[PDB]
């Protein structure tokens, strides 16, 4: 629905959602947006209520804005939070190498604290990152990608904490201020007081509390009863606040004269200091958040109060004895309790800006703490607004920050989604952020709430996963880092057909109702009873009468991405994600095809690629061609709106975008335009429709062996091709520089007989491996030759020149045609790093016609490997004729789980081949319900279902018995899932029934090229001369040491030995037998560790001389 | 060295004094070039009696096969 | 300076790099037949791909 190029992949809606699709992708941006603050945003929260927000800025501004100096005398502030504007179509940045961005202007305004006067002056401030419509920032024409790190709430937050030794309860709590030090009360052991600061020792609070004026009454008083503090008022012994205090002080420092500072200043300070103690006021809003406190108080600040201090103490104490609830004077009251990591709640998140805003705030900040500094020095008077500025360092960072940025992480363009994926992406680690090396799974553990927050499944996967992830579904989250979801909040057998975003918490108070129910058509879901989840999400079953909320529909939790596989329900969830974050690892080779079945996720899904040229107008079609297209925005107005293609992903693929339809046509806004990548029909084309069948055969498909077709070929079905950019500099140094002409000492012909005059050769041009390439050439040296030579040269005179001879030349496994140019000099004014005054970059075309044995596969997790190619005759096949697409080996679902491939695949050529319900005279029973309407299929067209909703089995099955038989009416198919063809070969009848049907799939970045290699030798640490590995190198793979092990579990000795010296770094048999091989004889026996040698020498050194004899 | 050895090999597909002549013609022989006068002088001549047969026998070597013998230590 | 302490004689096969712990570390040597596979029915024993 509400779709322009809507077609219909048939579903199998057994349900309905109001609700309708997100927009995701929002996310940040928003921020960065809000961050920003546009009056669109500003708008945009400005509507659903929303006091005064603030673009991630100002706020910067006063948060220390205004200024002054400390001579209390110069008073700076600021305004004119804002910026200019960009200067490219990005794309230029993208071809012109620098990143997108538009200047900052902003006016603070010092003024005089003497006369007081005026200094304003809308100063810029920085060009600036400048987002995208795929919200991003492709520094340089290249980006990273950045996702939050996820974030348990700050602040003071409790526990109980047994004691074996008696098993005593020394609940306790901690303070955690923004930038604010620490100190926490803790039930003690004997009494009292888990007193002491962030790390000192101990205290009898009061102390502390009276310290800051408390009769021991005015407690005990408000607190005897509050008896185990009672004992507090006991050993506390010391008395005098002061006498305290300034003792307390001396627990400080320790040790110095205390000053009044020791009776309150810094003290107040140390927590009192918003100035520097500094708390976040969504805690500081927390807080509250934590006690019906002032509440009914639009606050913020770390406004630290002994107040609330004390009382939620008393709040430890009261429980720490076990209470309920209760309610502090005024403060609204609050049940007692402990507090939790684990839940979400307890977990924020963070985002830009939030970052940013804090980099940034350093930044101003650093360049900030300065014209402090400055302003001082900066004597009075002539010292405009101006006079004092350099944000420099600020974008410096900022800018670097980027760099540095490990969070930002180069968009992944090998898919869309893929690429998406990356994005809503989302962890909780890294700087400042956790180390692996310290997290209990705990941190991967999984629990309750989770739903409606993020992919249950998926997650990282090496020491990974219960790291990282993303969201759920839809559920937004919070104006500060907390899920949103809406909720069918029923009503009285009557959901009150509304959202509720919520953070999980609350909410927990409530009652959790069931999506797929069988409501009276009222909310009334027809059953008295139900279950639900409960405090410990109880997933507990109950009487349908009673929640307060269900749900939001199916499905949720999920990711995308898990959203995409039906038969769940019958399939391994490792399997699964497994296939999941396999999923991404398809290669967009070059047919465009869609799973003729597959869910709606699909475009409407892909749609949210936000990629594919699509409407902007309901105008009529324009003059068209495959670089754009003219648009008749019907408005007259047009605008011959783009498309690209030939150019490289992060991972070697064309730009190509894919059209639509026609010059003349007419259609209208949002609706589609073109397509080009991960782009079938308007669609991520995604893997192949594809037959094939059950045999474990002839030892082909087993161990994971896989046996495959081969019309294939022929058919291509299988390639696209990809892209390195090829370069290589002009540089500039001691004996000369890095020339590139294209001269060359005794080179071939040819070999120069093709590149340009001065060098390389010509856009798409062919080659192959070894194959010269520049056209450099550098200084050689001075440090004479054997006459011998000379002489030689003489001899032929081949009158030598001096110069480096150098250039560059294809590797192995490269060839195509000429591409890049990016031949940049320093020289031409092109910028670029020292030494050089020039460089260029080029690409090369290879179709990559797919090598059996490999790996693909689709749905089911079921990953497949390649192994063999096999012509097509030669193969089982139709009855009918046709044969497979490949056949498959049996075995691992049994121990795997995924038969949905079967079902799914019966579907498959089912579908493919399409049906009528013969219902006619009455019903299909099974029918009797369910998406009648198809009522058949024509043999073959669109299929989807829901994710926890699809037809059944035996209506499955029973759709089986149904059919579309073919054009001799036939089905060789059995309505039972196995026929019978024959042999491509010997060819005779089968044994039995045949199993069969067919599957999409897709293909895999990663193959032999992605890791074909060994090495012969090469390079060799300079140092460690060992197997310089590296790109000319093919690395020269690194050994083990159980290995040795296993050696010795034989011996070979030597072998190993051998190795040590040998292909290790053997200076010599590698020189000497290296010969030998050259000589081919009885190679120079295995020699002495050498080296070790050395040893001896290292010892003596010491005074260690020793010896064997 | 198996140019260089192998050359001297070369080194004898013809005569004698030519050697020194030339080995010292670089000091070859003796890592040292030198003059005319320097070698020759030893079988007393002339300059023109030196690198005339010099240059010559270089033109006997100037041949072909005199090279490919040693050519792809080219 | 960065007060980067400095290696002392001490050193050498100590810390990591003992020459002790050296070598007992495998590492990279030439002709590294690393790849991905298959069997190959029409095999025996010795055989390989």
């Amino acid at each position: 629905n509400s779709v322009p190029g809507a077609p219909n992949r048939v579903s199998f809606a057994k349900l309905r959602e109001p609700l309708e699709v997100p927009g995701l992708l929002d996310v940040q941006t928003d921020s960065f947006e809000w961050l920003i603050g546009s009056p669109r945003w500003r708008e945009s929260a400005a509507e659903r209520g929303d006091v005064n927000p603030v673009g991630g800025l100002e706020e910067v501004l006063y948060e220390l804005s205004p200024i002054e100096d400390f001579s209390g005398s110069m008073s700076l502030s600021f305004s004119d939070p804002r910026f200019d504007d960009v200067k490219a179509p990005v794309d230029e940045c993208k071809d012109k190498d620098m990143t997108y961005a538009a200047p900052l202007f902003v006016t603070a305004e010092f003024i005089n604290n003497n006369t007081g006067e005026i200094k304003s002056q809308t100063v810029f401030m920085g060009d600036f990152p400048m987002m995208t419509e795929k919200g991003t920032f492709i520094i340089n024409g290249t980006e990273r990608v950045v996702v939050s790190q996820l974030v348990r709430s700050p602040g003071v937050y409790f526990d109980e904490t047994i004691d074996k030794s008696t098993d005593k309860t020394l609940h306790s709590v901690k303070v955690i201020p923004s930038r604010g030090a620490w100190l926490e009360f803790d039930v003690d052991k004997r009494d009292t007081v888990g007193v002491r600061i962030d790390r000192k020792r101990r205290q009898p609070v009061t102390v502390l509390l009276k310290a800051l004026g408390w009769t021991s009454e005015q407690i005990v008083e408000r607190f005897g009863f509050s008896e185990i503090m009672r004992s507090t008022l006991e050993k506390d012994n010391t008395v005098g606040t002061d006498e305290a205090l300034l003792d307390i002080y001396r627990k400080l420092r320790p040790g110095e004269p205390p000053t009044k500072e020791s009776a309150q200043t810094l003290l107040e300070n140390l927590f009192f200091k918003e100035k520097r103690y500094d708390l976040a006021r969504v805690g500081r809003y927390k807080v509250n958040k934590k006690l019906g406190l002032h509440v009914g108080e639009p606050i913020t600040s770390s406004t630290l109060t002994e107040e609330d201090v004390v009382a939620t103490i008393e709040y430890l104490v009261r429980l720490h004895e076990g209470q309920t609830t209760m309610t502090v004077p005024g403060g609204v009251e609050v049940p007692v309790e402990t507090d939790d990591i684990d839940h979400f709640g307890n977990r924020r998140l963070r985002t830009v800006g939030e970052l940013i805003q804090n980099q940034i705030r350093v930044g101003m900040s650093r360049m900030e703490r300065v014209v402090r500094e400055r302003m001082t020095t900066q004597d009075v008077e002539a010292i405009t607004p101006q006079t004092l500025i350099n944000i420099r360092p600020v974008v410096a960072a900022i800018k670097e920050f980027f760099g540095t940025s490990q969070l930002s992480q180069f968009m992944d363009q090998n898919n869309p989604l893929s690429g998406l994926t990356h994005k809503r992406r989302l962890s909780a680690l890294g700087p400042g952020g956790l180390s692996r090396e310290r997290a209990g799974l705990e941190v991967r553990d999984v629990h309750p709430s989770h739903y409606g927050r993020m992919c249950p499944i998926e997650t990282p996967e090496g020491p990974n996963i219960g790291l990282i992830g993303s969201l759920s579904v839809y559920a937004r989250v919070n104006p500060f880092g907390f899920i949103e979801t809406p909720y069918r909040k029923v009503v009285d057998g009557v959901v009150s057909d509304e959202i509720v975003y919520l953070t999980a918490d609350e909410e927990d108070r409530h009652v959790v109702a069931q999506a797929n129910s069988p409501i009276d058509a009222d909310g009334r879901f027809v059953e008295p009873r139900v279950l639900v989840r409960r405090k410990a999400g109880e997933v507990e079953y109950v009487p349908s009468s009673e929640v307060d909320y269900m749900d939001v529909s199916p499905r949720q939790m999920v990711s995308v991405a898990t959203a995409m596989i039906p038969f769940l329900e019958h399939d391994d969830a490792n399997r699964a994600l497994m296939g999941a974050n396999m999923q991404r690892q398809a290669v967009p080779l070059v047919r465009s095809e869609a799973p003729l079945v597959g869910t709606g996720m699909e475009l409407r899904a892909a749609i949210d690629a936000g990629d594919v040229v699509v409407a902007e107008e309901s105008g009529v079609i324009e003059e068209v061609s495959a670089d754009y297209i003219t648009v008749m925005h019907d408005n007259g107005t047009r605008r011959t709106y783009r498309m690209r293609k030939f150019a490289r992903s992060n991972h070697g693929t064309c730009a190509n975008q894919c059209p639509i339809v026609d010059a003349g046509d007419r259609v209208e806004a949002g609706q589609v335009i073109a397509d080009g990548p991960c782009t079938d029909d308007g669609e991520m084309a995604l893997g192949k429709n594809l037959l094939v069948a059950i045999m474990p055969w002839e030892g082909h498909n087993y161990e994971d062996a896989i046996i495959l077709s081969n019309r294939l070929v022929e058919e291509d079905v299988l390639t696209s091709i990809h892209i390195e950019e090829h370069e290589i500099d002009a540089r500039d140094t001691k004996l000369g520089a890095e020339e590139i002409t294209r001269d060359i000492p005794n080179i071939s012909d040819e070999v120069l007989a093709d590149l340009d005059e001065r060098g390389i050769v010509r856009i798409g041009a062919e080659v192959r491996d070894g194959d010269i390439l520049v056209g450099k050439v550098t200084p050689k040296g001075e440090t004479e030759l054997t006459p011998e030579e000379r002489l030689l040269r003489a001899i032929f005179g081949e009158k030598a020149r001096e110069v480096r001879d150098t250039s560059l030349k294809v590797p192995h496994g490269e060839s195509g045609k000429v591409i890049g140019i990016r031949v940049f000099s320093r020289e031409d004014e092109d910028e670029l790093p020292a030494g050089v005054n020039e460089l260029v970059r080029v690409y090369v075309a290879q179709k990559r016609k797919i090598s059996d044995g490999d790996k693909l596969a689709g749905r089911h997790g079921n990953k497949g490997v390649i192994g063999k190619i096999l012509p097509v005759e030669d193969m089982p096949f139709l009855a009918d004729g046709t044969p497979v697409d490949i056949i498959l080996n049996t075995h691992g679902v049994p121990r795997r789980m995924n038969i949905g491939q079967i079902l799914e695949t019966h579907l498959g050529w089912c579908a493919h081949s399409g049906w009528k319900v013969d219902a006619a005279k009455g019903v299909p029973d099974w029918a009797a319900r369910l998406p009648d309407e198809l009522l058949e299929a024509q043999p073959n067209a669109i299929v989807s279902t829901p994710v926890f909703d699809g037809a059944q089995e035996a209506e499955l099955q029973g759709l089986l018995s149904c059919t579309l038989p073919n054009r001799d009416g036939d089905v060789l198919v059995d309505a039972d899932g196995k026929a019978m063809l024959f042999d491509g070969r010997s060819g005779e009848p089968f044994p039995y029934p045949v199993t069969v049907g067919y599957m999409y799939i897709m293909k895999l970045h990663h193959l032999v090229d992605d890791k074909i290699h060994a090495r012969s030798t090469g390079p060799y640490s300079m140092i460690t001369q060992q197997p310089l590995g590296g790109k000319a190198q093919f690395g020269g793979q690194r050994f083990g040491e159980m290995e040795c092990w296993a050696m010795q579990a034989y011996g070979a000795a030597y072998t190993l030995q051998e190795l040590l010296t040998i292909k290790s770094d053997d200076t010599v048999g590698r020189v000497k037998v290296y010969e030998a091989i050259v000589k081919g004889e009885n190679i120079p026996e295995p020699g002495i560790p050498e080296s070790f040698k050395v040893l001896l020498k290292e010892l003596q050194s010491l005074c260690l001389n020793v010896e064997v004899l | 060295t198996l140019l260089q050895d192998q050359l001297q090999s070369v080194l004898d597909t013809l005569s004698e004094r030519e050697a020194g002549v030339v080995r010292l013609r670089f000091g070859l022989t003796d890592g040292q070039p030198r003059t005319l006068d320097e070698i020759g002088q030893v079988y007393g001549v002339t300059r023109e009696r030196i690198r005339q047969i010099e240059s010559k026998t270089m033109s006997k070597l100037r041949h072909p096969s005199r090279s490919q013998v040693l050519r792809d230590y080219l | 300076p960065g007060n980067r302490p400095l290696k002392s004689l001490s050193d050498l096969l100590k810390g990591k790099q003992g020459r002790f712990r050296q070598n007992l570390l495998g590492k990279r040597v030439d002709y590294s037949g690393r790849s991905v596979i298959v069997v190959g029915p029409q095999l025996k024993l010795h055989q390989c791909g």
